RNA sequence: GGUGAAAUUCUUGGAUUUAUUGAAGACUAACUACUGCGAAAGCAUUUGCCAAGGACGUUUUCAUUAAUCAAGAACGAAAGUUAGGGGAUCGAAGAUGAUCAGAUACCGUCGUAGUCUUAACCAUAAACUAUGCCGACUAGGGAUCGGGUGGUGUUUUUUUAAUGACCCACUCGGCACCUUACGAGAAAUCAAAGUCUUUGGGUUCUGGGGGGAGUAUGGUCGCAAGGCUGAAACUUAAAGGAAUUG
């Protein structure tokens, strides 16, 4: 009822994102997100970190200042696992309570017809 | 009698040039000697001479063509995709 | 002679006088005797016919293309060779085509060309088989024919002259900077060795 | 000798079904031998919808969720997923429970 | 400090005629400088309203759309029709197993010279005193359904212009006016016009664009 | 040995023998 | 298809096959109904319509050369033209040919 | 970025992200099942065309025209070979980064051939139901696919039929499942793997302890890689199967 905008969550295992933008698409937001505030490498997903990086991402937010915006999330996907990764929710949240509006919310995982054949071969990573 | 299981036409060549040489040869060779159908009257008597010339012995028309065939791959798709695109400026 | 398409003599009416021109195109594959061409910028779109760049669409196939409006013929003459329209920059009226050795060049678009492929194609998939059959090849082009290996000859006629054994001795690539005597070889040769890989640029 | 009767997973009469590639490694497998395993889990937590609605438009307009299938491989599906290997008579009940 | 948040301007959008309320909200785009300025780069662009986000009721919340901005004058970006979808969520939820699918396209022009391919999806319905719990249709059915639908579907589009158009499906009842046919052949449950999107459109005509205003 | 590398190792054990004796051809 | 009810007249009514018979048949006006194949000339195409008009005799062009044409009226040769005299119980004067 | 963790890697070239958007080739997700079809291989978007096929229905026709089959032939996954095209993807090779005592690997990166298509080959897969075909007989059970029959069965309501979908009962032919065991089996198990020392319906094929060895040799097929046919000398007391206990 105030302002929009756009999410563009994305939650990849060991990396996650996160960044708004103007409704119209092209335009911008800060959206720094992933190995931010964590420096260890491997804790890039973890949601500990979402949350320290999704919280400067709220600040430029409204910083500027959009008050409400609808999300858009999308899992790495494509051709590799299509779901959600650790630092998709935990960071959202953490946000929705930093005092920040949302609503009409759909996921733009891309999922294909069954095509462009995965890496690992017919006996996939071994181990 | 059949008189050679494989040379057919190039048992010309004899012996030399090895047998890949001689074998790509008489593919070509087999289709700028053999007759053709002519598209415009409906007798197989356009034959070739001076590659990417085919003439019809009766009606004496002559039409270019590949240098071993009447029609080429590239210029039958290009007949296609040419139809396509005409077809696209009237309606 | 000495051409491997085949020629198209076809005659048009002198639009400023009484009298027949019998111009020499290149025969495009399909063409035949008696055949209708057209000629000009409200020209149909049929194999044959040669209309400027700008009046036919994407991907359309056309031969013997000028480099500049009204050159006569400049691009995609060799037996089977074409080119293919690739894009239209109505503004400043370029238009963006693919050339047979891939380079894609910007030319005007009342530049012309004639639609289809040129004729006779597939004429270097026969072996020659022979020295004879080259040798009467180049009878009808030039005097290019046979060549003496620079390897073979003494000093005094090649770089890569002499030697008790047969070799260049030094690298056979030659840099473009070279002076006329000293350019024979792999002349600015960015790379070398055997080709694996794709080839077809994107 | 044999230690099922499909030997696979429902698969008589067919001569080939189209592969299906697992999720965890990749691996393949034949569709009618993946175990498949629909994940219906919403964008919800314990404590993290309520934060989510109170402080928003739309007071819990739609609350959706995430809908995709998966399939694993035989090897990966023991490993994590429901496998839970049975005893020898117990293994022919097909009830999902 | 560069600090882009005194940056640049924020413009103005709505909707056309065919819905109720119309108020689109802002976006933030550049400095209207002639260098390379506003208007000539700007109007490319397009957003992701849902329809009870600009209609009403959420009894078309399902319906995702596209809104292409056209022209642009002093603060006033209007944006004319650019396409529809359906949502993850809901589709995602139609596709039950035992059950069968149906989807079929046809691409048509309306009189507002655009030529388009929409989508359609349905599913099979169990009847009240059915007791398969596979509830499946047949091949001749299925490929009858796609012909009445490819019928139906190309009738309303070169039927009336996009505007019409618009105005068609947003009832919905299309949905159902597939359902008088498929009533004699297969139950059919969840009949929709989930998606459709589009390749061109005939030169700018600035003249015809204004007819969505009041 | 594995089955189907015992079939390698015999299938290049004929060629290598196969060639030794065309020597002798 | 029109070549199974044009097969009937063959074996039902008279015909005549060749350029030069079909011209004396449209000269004396018992042809009512002329099929040229579509390789035949366009010279020839028009010339047949012009005796065809003469005789107010319909036409009705071939999709397929003459080579098609022959072995479409039973014969095992090129025909580029047909002319039907008496259509014994053929509704090729009668459909929508 | 990638993973368990990292690293090779990529980033003043604004990378990863976003937006509009176009190209190329590949694939057909979800729907998808103890569901369908084909001789097998195998077959999943649309529509048009091309011929083709089983089950059913049948008071139609022919009237033993058949069953099974050495030789011979049609097709035959994958990879692989020849000539074009294609070459997006993933990716033997190779090269790398990491791991390890070592690490030619598994994990990561690059990426040739390949992957795809046309024309011609090659003819092998745990090509599996590790289970010949035709015929008959023997047993209980509820699902389901296709055809069919039966109705003062429900629904569409239009104004009720006609229909269409659904319900029920039956019958023929399908893919299977379930419970039984008379019965079989060395057992695991099997409606055939049953109707066998109470041994004979028709017919095809193969096997005769383990190695040696699918080796040698001849013949033949193929461009090759290889396919098919296929020994012996010698050696050896077990090898093997299913089940039981540890
Ligand atoms: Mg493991
Ligand atoms: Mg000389
Ligand atoms: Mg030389
Ligand atoms: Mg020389
Ligand atoms: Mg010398
Ligand atoms: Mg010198
Ligand atoms: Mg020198
Ligand atoms: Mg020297
Ligand atoms: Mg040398
Ligand atoms: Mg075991
Ligand atoms: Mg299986
Ligand atoms: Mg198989
Ligand atoms: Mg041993
Ligand atoms: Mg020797
Ligand atoms: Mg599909
Ligand atoms: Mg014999
Ligand atoms: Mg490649
Ligand atoms: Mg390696
Ligand atoms: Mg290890
Ligand atoms: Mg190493
Ligand atoms: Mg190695
Ligand atoms: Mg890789
Ligand atoms: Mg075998
Ligand atoms: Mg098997
Ligand atoms: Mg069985
Ligand atoms: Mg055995
Ligand atoms: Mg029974
Ligand atoms: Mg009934
Ligand atoms: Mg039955
Ligand atoms: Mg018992
Ligand atoms: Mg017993
Ligand atoms: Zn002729
Ligand atoms: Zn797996």
């Amino acid at each position: 009822s105030q302002v929009f905008g756009v999410a563009r969550i994305y939650a990849s295992f060991n990396d996650t994102f996160v960044h708004v933008t103007d409704l119209s698409g092209k335009e911008t937001i800060a959206r720094v997100t992933g190995g931010m505030k964590v420096k260890a490498d491997r804790d890039e997903s973890s949601p500990y970190a979402a949350m320290l990086a999704a919280q400067d991402v709220a600040a430029k937010c409204k910083e500027v200042g959009i008050t409400a915006v609808h999300v858009k999330i999308r899992a790495t996907g494509g051709t590799r696992t299509k779901t959600p990764g650790p630092g998709g929710q935990a960071a959202l949240r953490a946000l929705a309570r930093s005092g920040l509006r949302i609503g009409r919310i759909e996921d733009v995982t891309p999922v294909p017809s069954d095509s462009t054949r995965k890496k690992g071969g017919r006996r996939g990573r071994r181990l | 009698a059949k008189r050679t299981k494989k040379v057919g036409i190039t048992g010309k060549y004899g012996v030399r040039y090895g047998s890949s040489l001689r074998r790509q040869v008489k593919k070509l060779e087999i289709q700028q000697h053999a007759r053709y159908d002519c598209s415009f009257c409906g007798k197989k008597t356009v034959k070739r001479g001076a590659a990417g010339i085919w003439t019809c012995s009766c009606c004496k028309k002559t039409v270019a063509g590949g240098a071993y065939t009447v029609s080429t791959a590239a210029a039958a798709t290009v007949r296609s995709t040419i139809r396509r695109l005409r077809e696209m400026v009237e309606a | 002679s000495g051409r491997g398409a085949p020629l198209a003599k076809v005659v048009f009416r002198d639009p400023y006088k009484y009298r027949l021109r019998e111009e020499i195109f290149i025969a495009n594959e399909g063409v035949h005797t008696g055949q209708f061409i057209y000629a000009g910028k409200k020209a149909s779109l049929n194999v044959g016919n040669v209309l400027p760049l700008g009046s036919v669409p994407e991907g359309t196939i056309v031969s013997n293309v000028e480099e500049k409006p009204g050159d006569r013929g400049a691009l995609a003459r060799a037996s089977g060779n074409y080119v293919i329209i690739i894009g239209h920059n109505p503004d400043e009226n370029k238009t963006r085509v693919r050339l047979p050795s891939g380079a894609k060049k910007v030319i005007s678009s009342d530049a012309r060309g004639v639609i289809g492929v040129i004729a006779g194609g597939g004429r270097v998939d026969k072996p020659l088989l022979k020295a004879g059959r080259a040798f009467h090849k180049y009878r009808l082009k030039r005097n290019s024919w046979p060549k003496t290996r620079g390897v073979a000859m003494n000093p005094v006629d090649h770089p890569h002259g002499g030697g008790n054994h047969q070799h260049i001795g030094k690298a056979s690539t030659i840099s473009r900077g070279a002076v006329s005597g000293q350019k024979a070889g792999l002349i600015a040769a960015r790379r070398t060795g055997l080709l694996r890989g794709s080839q077809k640029t994107q | 000798p044999k230690k099922r009767a499909s030997n696979g997973r429902n698969k008589k009469g067919r001569g080939h079904v189209k592969p299906v590639r697992c999720v965890n490694c990749s691996k393949s497998i034949p569709k009618d031998k993946a175990i498949k395993r629909m994940a219906i889990r919403n964008i919800v937590e314990a404590a993290a919808v309520r934060d989510l609605s109170e402080a928003s438009v739309y007071p819990e307009y739609a609350l959706p969720k995430t809908y995709n299938k998966l399939h694993y491989c035989v090897s990966c599906a023991i490993h994590a997923r429901i496998v839970r290997v049975r005893s020898r008579e117990d293994r022919k009940n097909r009830a999902p429970p | 400090v560069v600090d882009p948040f005194t940056r640049k301007e924020w413009f103005d959008i709505k909707a056309p005629s065919t819905f109720e309320n119309r108020n689109v909200g802002k976006t933030l785009v550049n400095k209207s400088t002639g260098l390379k300025s506003a208007s000539d780069a700007l109007k490319g662009r397009v957003v992701e309203v849902c329809l009870a986000d600009l209609q009403g009721s959420e009894d078309h919340s399902f319906r995702k759309i596209k809104l292409r901005v056209d022209e642009v004058q002093g603060k006033n970006l209007l944006t004319n029709f650019h396409g529809m979808d359906f949502t993850t969520d809901k589709l995602r939820s139609m596709v039950r197993k035992w059950q069968t699918l149906i989807e079929a396209n046809v691409t048509v022009k309306t009189s507002d010279d655009y030529v388009l391919r929409i989508f359609a999806i349905a599913f099979t319905r169990k009847q009240a005193n059915q007791v398969k719990r596979h509830s499946y249709a047949q091949s001749s059915h299925i490929r009858a359904i796609r012909k009445v639908i490819s019928e139906i579907l190309t009738k309303e589009v070169q039927g009336s212009t996009l505007a019409q158009l618009t105005s068609k499906l947003i009832p919905e009842v299309i949905n159902k006016e597939i359902e008088n046919a498929t009533k004699d052949i297969f139950p059919l449950q969840n009949i929709h016009v989930r998606k459709v999107k589009l390749l061109k459109q005939p030169k700018f005509d600035v003249g015809a664009l204004m007819a969505l205003h009041g | 040995m594995r089955a189907k590398w015992r079939k390698k190792r015999t299938r290049r054990l004929k060629r290598k023998r196969r060639k030794v004796r065309a020597r002798s051809k | 298809s029109i070549n199974q009810k044009l097969a009937l007249v063959i074996k039902s009514g008279k015909y005549t096959l060749g350029y030069k018979s079909t011209v004396k048949s449209l000269r004396q006006g018992k042809s009512k109904l002329i099929i040229i194949a579509a390789n035949t000339p366009v010279l020839r195409k028009s010339e047949l319509e012009y005796y065809a008009m003469l005789s107010k005799t319909k036409v009705y062009y071939f999709q397929g050369g003459n080579n098609e044409l022959g072995t479409a009226v039973g014969k095992l040769f090129r025909v580029g033209v047909v002319s039907i005299l008496e259509a014994g119980d053929s509704d090729i004067l009668t459909t929508l040919a």
